[PDB]
C-alpha cells in the first residue's frame, strides 16, 4: 500500500529541512545528498543553503525522475552499501533522508564500508546528519555503533517520539 | 557530472582505496561530449569555500584530457572574503565559475588509472555500480 506522491513530497521536504536546522551548516557549502532518490532533498539543499551537492541513489528510475526536475546537483548511480567513492576531505557535510536503513538489508560489513568511507569523505570536523526509519531497537544500535566504531561522535535525536505516526529519528553525527 | 565532480570522484573499487591513481580518473577524450549549462548562477561564496579543497594538478589533468590547455600551471588563490575581491580576482572567479560549475559530461566515460574499470557517462549520470 501508499501514500499520496504530494504527501510523500510534503513529509520529506519538512525531514529535509529539518536535517538541515540538525546540520546548521554555513551557507554555499559542498554536500554529500545520500540516498538522493528523485532529488527532492537536492532541490532543498539548493534553495534554503545555496549549497552545491552530489546526489548518490541505486534507482535508475528516481534519477531519471530527478533528470525532470531541472535540478543543479549532480546525480550518480550508485550503491552506498558499497563506499562512498570520492577523495579524502571532499565534502563540508553529508545528509540523508529516508535511505540508509537499506544497509541493513553482508550487511554489517557493508554498514562498516558506509560508515568508514563516509568518515574519510568527510573534511575534518564534517557533519553527517541522516532521517531514517528503523525496523526495531537493535538496528538503530547496530547502526549507531557502526558509526562510533568508524570514528562519529554524537547521537540520536527523536522527534514527536510519543507519536506513532510521526515519530522522526535523526541520526546526528562529526566526525 | 560536472567538471568540478572530476575533481572530487575517486575509483570506487575497493582494491584502489589506497592507490594515488586512484584519483582523478581519466576521461577519454573522444567519448566525453561537454555542456555548457548557464542556468547555474555564478556563485562566487561557493567558490572562496571550495578553492583549498580543489586538486589544481588533477584540474589540469582531466581539462587537458577534454582539450583545454589554456588554464594557469598554479592554483589561483583568493582573499578570504568578497569585499576583497578584485576585479581581476572576480574575472578569475568567473571562469573558474564557468569551468567548475556550468561546465559538465553529458555523454561519456573514463577509467581507473589503478585498475583499468571504466565507467559510464549517461544523460551526465556516471554509473558507479560495481559489478560481481
Ligand atoms: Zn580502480
Amino acid at each position: 500500500k501508499y501514500t499520496g506522491s504530494t504527501r510523500v513530497q510534503h513529509i520529506q521536504a519538512k525531514m529535509t529541512l529539518r536535517a538541515l536546522e540538525l546540520l546548521n551548516l554555513q551557507p554555499c557549502s559542498f554536500i554529500l545528498d545520500i540516498g538522493c532518490g528523485s532529488g527532492l532533498s537536492g532541490e532543498i539543499l539548493t534553495q534554503e543553503g545555496d549549497h552545491v551537492w552530489c546526489g548518490l541513489d541505486i534507482s535508475p528510475s528516481m534519477l531519471a525522475t530527478g533528470l525532470s526536475r531541472e535540478l543543479e546537483g549532480d546525480l550518480m548511480l550508485q550503491d552506498m552499501g558499497t563506499g562512498i567513492p570520492f577523495r579524502a576531505g571532499s565534502f563540508d557535510a553529508a545528509i540523508s533522508i529516508s535511505a540508509i536503513q537499506w544497509l541493513c538489508n553482508d550487511p554489517k560489513q557493508r554498514l562498516m564500508r558506509f560508515f568508514n568511507t563516509l568518515y574519510a569523505a568527510l573534511k575534518k570536523g564534517g557533519k553527517f546528519v541522516a532521517q531514517f526509519y528503523p525496523k526495531n531497537d537493535d538496528q538503530v544500535d547496530d547502526i549507531l555503533q557502526s558509526a562510533k566504531v568508524a570514528g562519529f561522535s554524537g547521537g540520536l535525536v527523536v522527534d514527536d517520539p510519543e507519536s506513532k505516526k510521526n515519530k522522526k529519528y535523526y541520526l546526528v553525527l562529526s566526525s | 557530472m560536472k567538471f568540478l565532480t572530476t575533481n572530487f570522484l575517486k575509483c570506487s573499487v575497493k582494491a584502489c582505496d589506497t592507490s594515488n591513481d586512484n584519483f582523478p580518473l581519466q576521461y577519454d577524450g573522444s567519448k566525453c561530449q561537454l555542456v555548457q549549462d548557464e542556468s547555474i548562477e555564478f556563485n562566487p561564496e561557493f567558490l572562496l569555500n571550495i578553492v583549498d579543497r580543489v586538486d589544481w594538478p588533477a584540474v589540469l589533468t582531466v581539462a587537458a584530457e577534454l582539450g583545454n590547455n589554456a588554464l594557469p600551471p598554479t592554483k589561483p588563490s583568493f582573499p578570504s572574503s568578497i569585499q576583497e575581491l578584485t576585479d581581476d580576482d572576480m574575472a578569475i572567479l568567473n571562469d573558474l565559475h564557468t569551468l567548475l560549475l556550468q561546465t559538465s559530461i553529458a555523454e561519456g566515460e573514463m577509467k581507473c588509472r589503478n585498475c583499468g574499470h571504466i565507467y559510464y557517462i549517461k544523460n551526465g549520470i556516471p554509473n558507479l555500480l560495481l559489478p560481481p
